[PDB]
């Protein structure tokens, strides 16, 4: 609606549609960076006047397919461990201190942990 | 240094009169670069966002290696330029 | 080997009054093939023309010093003789080498963008 | 050795049947093959510090002048011993049996300019042994010996 | 052209937006305006086309042949010539082409009544669609090309129905329309020399004898440029034209001189004299029969109609540019159609007409 | 009339542990250095008056003469028997903008008889001719062309020289030091002219430079010596 196409946003107030042609993704409305420009306003140009919106790429956004993967957990350990998950085709390993008390993301996957106290306290 | 040798090196007239020429010093050696234009030196492309440029000597830097030498080529060539002295 | 039409040997004069000689005798070659110019790269200007640009070329540079660079320019300028009489160069090129080309004030130059 | 070798040790497709005898017969060489490689064996499974550095340790770049050129002959060698200073007028007075040990080799023989491989030496070889073109085809074969 | 067209990098249209040009003026530059020429594939438009594209100008350019708008592409970089496809019958298709369009210039123009269209429909009806259309999409600035002898009230149709095109675009346009009228042009291929350079020109005297103002469709393209560029030049009326007088029967004589074209003239059929109803006949005939654009009785009519200079309407000058003559470049363009060749430079034009008037 | 095997059946050697020799390569010149140091010094001897000095990295030796002495010499490598050099395969040139003499320009030779190379490298300058190698050897006519092309290197004597490798037209001589990469015109097709004309050079992506993060720091140092102890004070 003229306002959230255009600004960047954490989440989207609205219930993003599949079938909507001026969002930034399939998935999602607003663009995930301050410096991506609209895709409202990129398909407003001149060579989009005969050729078809349905066919061009739109690919879903990569900031909704993380969240809604469910945090991992840690027990009874303060170290976490990833490597892409995928064996040696993945990112190189990182280890992750879970001493700060909330979700803390993976280097490169994206992936977040916790500890096996903080479960509860962090979920809330 | 009095020879025109400017009518032999095949140069545009442009640089001979338009450019001026940084002699500077990064920290053992001398380097040569020009001045960036005034305007069209970098404007973006609508297309794409490519950084476009008119100026031809943007990418052109000469490594020289003792500071007399770098003067001799500019006098040679009869390149308008200046020197920056590094701080100590 | 057998060098090619209208060949010269790459010699490094050392007088000052020889090379006068050569530059003349190699202007009225230009000024000989005033016709066929016009008739090998079909120019739209006539031989008269041709001579008048011709002239504006080596009038324009007559005052240089330096015997080194004299016979450089000497050399370069029988290249030019040699491109053209052998018909070297495409029909383009000598089309666009007659023609190439009073300022402006600083309001002007401001507001455009100036350079 | 590359001798004649026949059909049914190529890996190509081949005759099955009478027509391997037609074939035998018809063609002018029988132990060639089609060329047409073995669908069952041809490509069947596709493919789905410092003790080890020498570069810091390049040889180095001396150049030799006539100045350091001449010290050669006066002073000796560092092996065996015996500004600008000019090496014409040390040529113009100078014991030759330097020149015969120092300046040349082997009693003043002139050095053969350095082979950049010794072991390059030729032999002239015949029909028999590299199964190459007869003799009145207007080339020789030559080897390592 | 020479480095830069535009007068001042910032441009305000009569729309509000605020158009900044870039760079210095070469095929990588740019200059924020949308041009979109009509009739662009035409004679007219690959010059119009051409000078707009290269200074950096967005051109969309509706074709309705799809194999002659390949080679209109290559004088702009990537993206800056756009193509839709469309017919005049399309509305749709019309405002394809008008949506993002800073700049519109209407160049359609028939003389030539088809199966499919007649004079007024296209000098008028593609015109007041192409003009209104443009106008309900916020387009800044129209230009258009009529006929150089607008009469609303001529006998020859093309005359009648240009001036009436003239009309029709301001009670749709409004008063920010443009009109230009453009004295025949010669350039290469040019329609208006390609009837003097063919061999076989039935009733050639007949056809020969109206009077013109030869222009140069190099400034003519320029022209449009200047206009383009600049709001101070809406509402007017623009006639284009050359300062020295020519007519077709002088230039003919002084075209065939050229090529050197004894006996082959009165046998080749460089003249054909024949009787005004079998001119009058025989064009009619091929309008049934015939499946390419021939002569037509229109031009049967022009040919007895001299042109005529309006004096409501403003020159090149008023634009800053001097209208440059028919001798100093008629034998270049029919240098493709003529020992030692002899060009025949500027004032040689005059000696050559010199031998075609003595008898 | 025996079926063919199939290789990927055939029983194939295991391999474990590896020991890759790893010492340094200069050890097999050890005597080819120590052979082109005396023949260096021979032609210094043979020669006093042009050989300004030489220098051999590893299996390569070179020859540095000046402009006037460079025939002089390139005859004496050509026919005196104890060096008969008799093919020249390459006249290059490089560009020093510093030194007064900025270009070097370089002679390889090829010994066919004696099997070995030798490099002549006499300086020019952007005025100063060089003697062309012409009357020895016809080879360097297209070699010497490719240098005056792409240098401006003053070639005397050459039977002809003049552009082989650039446009027709063309201005300036590419591979120095302060021609730009992209060169100063580019080329495109004009309607209107109805030819294809030259035009000045834009970019749509100007050529981006990286060197701005190169090494701060030394990479390499003196290295260790080979040189032949014969050929030492
Ligand atoms: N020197 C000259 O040529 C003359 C100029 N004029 C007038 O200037 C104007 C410019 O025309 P010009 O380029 O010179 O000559 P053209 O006849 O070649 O221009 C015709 C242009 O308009 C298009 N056109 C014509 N009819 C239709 C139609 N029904 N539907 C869609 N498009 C149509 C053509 O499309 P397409 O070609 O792709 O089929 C073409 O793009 C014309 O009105 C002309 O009469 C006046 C006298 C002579
Ligand atoms: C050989 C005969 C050629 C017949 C042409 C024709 O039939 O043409 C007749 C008319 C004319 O239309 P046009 O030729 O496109 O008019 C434009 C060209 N002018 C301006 C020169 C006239 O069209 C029709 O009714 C076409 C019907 C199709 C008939 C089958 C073919
Ligand atoms: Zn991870």
């Amino acid at each position: 609606s003229t306002k959230e196409l255009t600004t960047a946003r954490i989440k989207d107030i609205s219930k993003p549609d599949e079938n909507n042609l001026q969002q930034q993704a399939p998935n999602r409305i607003s663009p995930w960076s301050k410096s991506q420009k609209p895709r409202a306003e990129a398909q407003d140009n001149v060579r989009f006047a005969v050729k078809d919106l349905a066919k061009q790429p739109r690919p879903y956004a990569a900031i909704d397919l993380i969240y809604k993967q469910p945090i991992r957990y840690i027990e009874h350990d303060n170290v976490a461990v990833c490597d892409g998950n995928g064996g040696a085709q993945g990112h190189p390993k990182v280890y992750i201190n879970l001493d700060q008390n909330k979700a803390i993301p993976c280097g490169y996957c994206g992936l977040r942990f916790a500890q096996a106290a903080f479960k509860e306290d962090i979920e809330s | 240094t009095d020879l025109a040798k400017e009518l032999v090196s095949g140069a545009p007239k442009e640089l001979i009169t338009e450019r001026v020429a940084r002699i500077y010093q990064e920290t053992e050696t001398w380097k040569i670069d020009w001045d960036i234009l005034n305007k069209g030196n970098r404007w973006e492309n609508d297309l794409m966002g490519y950084q476009s440029s008119s100026d031809y000597m943007q990418g052109t830097i000469l490594k020289f290696d003792t500071r007399e030498g770098a003067i001799r080529f500019a006098k040679g060539q009869g390149w308008d330029y200046y020197i920056q002295e590094p701080k100590v | 080997t057998n060098p090619t039409a209208f060949a010269q040997t790459t010699r490094y004069v050392k007088d000052s009054t020889e090379m006068r000689t050569l530059v003349l005798n190699l202007y009225r070659r230009y000024l000989r093939h005033s016709r066929g110019f016009v008739n090998n790269y079909n120019l739209d200007i006539p031989a008269s023309q041709v001579r008048t640009k011709i002239r504006q070329e080596f009038e324009r540079q007559r005052f240089v010093k330096d015997l080194p660079l004299k016979n450089v320019l000497y050399m370069k300028a029988q290249m030019e003789f040699q491109e053209l009489v052998n018909f070297w160069k495409q029909q383009c090129h000598v089309m666009q080498y007659f023609e190439s080309i009073k300022g402006d004030s600083f309001v002007q130059k401001f507001l455009k963008g100036a350079q | 050795s590359g001798g004649p070798v026949p059909v049914f040790k190529k890996y190509t497709t081949g005759s099955k049947g009478i027509w391997e005898k037609i074939r035998q017969l018809l063609t002018l060489v029988p132990n060639r093959s089609t060329g047409n490689p073995l669908v069952k064996n041809y490509r069947v499974p596709p493919p789905g510090y410092y003790d080890r550095d020498h570069r810091r340790n390049y040889p180095r770049l001396v150049a030799f002048d006539q100045t350091k050129v001449s010290g050669l002959l006066t002073l000796g060698s560092a092996q065996n011993p015996r500004q600008s200073v000019s090496l014409s007028s040390t040529l113009a007075t100078i014991d030759p049996k330097v020149v015969k040990s120092e300046l040349l080799a082997e009693g003043g023989s002139p050095v053969v300019a350095p082979s950049l491989n010794k072991k390059m030496k030729f032999r002239l070889t015949e029909e028999s042994e590299h199964g190459m073109y007869p003799e009145d085809y207007p080339i020789r074969i030559f080897a390592q010996n | 052209v020479s480095t830069f067209p535009l007068k001042s990098d910032i441009n305000i249209t009569k729309s509000g937006k605020t158009l900044l040009s870039v760079g210095q003026g070469g095929r990588s530059s740019r200059t924020g305006f949308t041009a979109t020429v009509f009739g662009g594939t035409g004679f007219l438009g690959r010059v119009v086309v051409s000078k707009l594209a290269k200074h950096g100008t967005n051109v969309v350019v509706p074709f309705r042949n799809d194999r002659a708008r390949r080679q209109l592409k290559v004088n702009g970089d990537l993206g800056v010539v756009n193509f839709v496809e469309f017919d005049i019958r399309n509305l749709k298709s019309i405002e394809d082409s008008v949506k993002y369009s800073d700049i519109v210039i209407n160049l359609i123009g028939t003389e030539h009544f088809s199966k499919n269209f007649s004079i007024e429909d296209v000098n008028i009806g593609a015109a007041e669609r192409i003009a209104k259309a443009a106008k309900e999409a916020g387009v800044s600035r129209l230009i258009h090309v009529s006929s150089y002898n607008a009469n609303p009230s001529s006998s020859s149709d093309f005359y009648a129905t240009k001036g009436i095109g003239e009309q029709v675009v301001r009670d749709n346009f409004g008063p920010d329309a443009t009109i230009v009228r453009p004295a025949p042009m010669y350039f290469r291929n040019s329609p208006f020399l390609n009837e003097l350079l063919q061999i076989k020109a039935l009733g050639g005297n007949v056809i020969f004898k109206k009077e013109v103002y030869p222009v140069h469709a190099l400034q003519v393209g320029e022209a449009i440029e200047r206009i383009a560029f600049d709001d101070a030049t809406a509402g007017q009326t623009y006639e284009l034209f050359g300062k020295e007088r020519y007519s077709k029967k002088e230039l003919r004589e002084m075209i065939k001189h050229i090529i050197h074209i004894g006996y082959y003239p009165y046998s080749a059929g460089f003249y054909l004299p024949a009787p005004e109803p079998f001119l009058y006949a025989f064009a009619l005939i091929r309008q049934y029969i015939s499946s390419q654009p021939r002569f037509n009785v229109d031009q049967l009519k022009r040919s007895h109609i001299n042109q005529e200079i309006d004096q409501s309407a403003k020159t090149f000058t008023d634009l800053g540019m001097v209208p440059d003559e028919l001798s100093e470049y008629l034998y270049r363009y029919v240098k493709p159609h003529i020992q030692n060749r002899t060009v025949y430079s500027k004032e040689d034009i005059e000696k050559l007409r010199d031998y075609v008037n003595t008898p | 009339e025996e079926p063919l095997p199939v290789l990927r059946d055939l029983p194939r050697p295991e391999y474990g542990e590896l020991h890759a020799p790893v010492y340094n390569p200069a050890e097999k010149y050890k005597e080819q250095i120590e052979e082109l140091h005396k023949f260096g010094r021979y032609i210094m001897g043979c020669l006093p008056k042009f050989v300004q000095q030489f220098s051999v990295w590893k299996d390569e030796l070179v020859i540095y003469v000046a402009p006037s002495a460079l025939t002089q010499v390139a005859t004496f490598l050509k026919d005196h028997t104890s060096a008969q050099f008799k093919a020249c395969m390459d006249v290059t040139a490089a560009d020093y903008p510093t030194r007064t003499n900025r270009f070097d320009v370089v002679y390889n030779l090829l010994s066919v008889r004696h099997n070995s190379r030798i490099r002549i490298k006499t300086y020019a300058s952007e005025v100063s001719p060089v003697p062309s190698v012409v009357p020895l050897f016809q080879g360097a006519n297209w070699f010497e062309r490719e240098t005056y092309d792409l240098f401006g290197i003053f070639f005397e004597g050459h039977p002809d020289l003049r552009r082989i490798m650039t446009d027709y037209g063309f201005q300036g001589h590419p591979l120095r030091k302060d021609f730009p990469t992209t060169g100063y015109t580019e080329v495109r097709y004009d309607a209107e002219k109805r030819r294809v004309v030259y035009e000045p050079l834009e970019l749509t992506q100007a050529w981006r430079n990286f060197t701005v993060g190169s090494s701060v720091w030394e990479q390499v140092g003196d290295g260790k010596d080979f040189t032949p102890e014969s050929f030492k004070l």
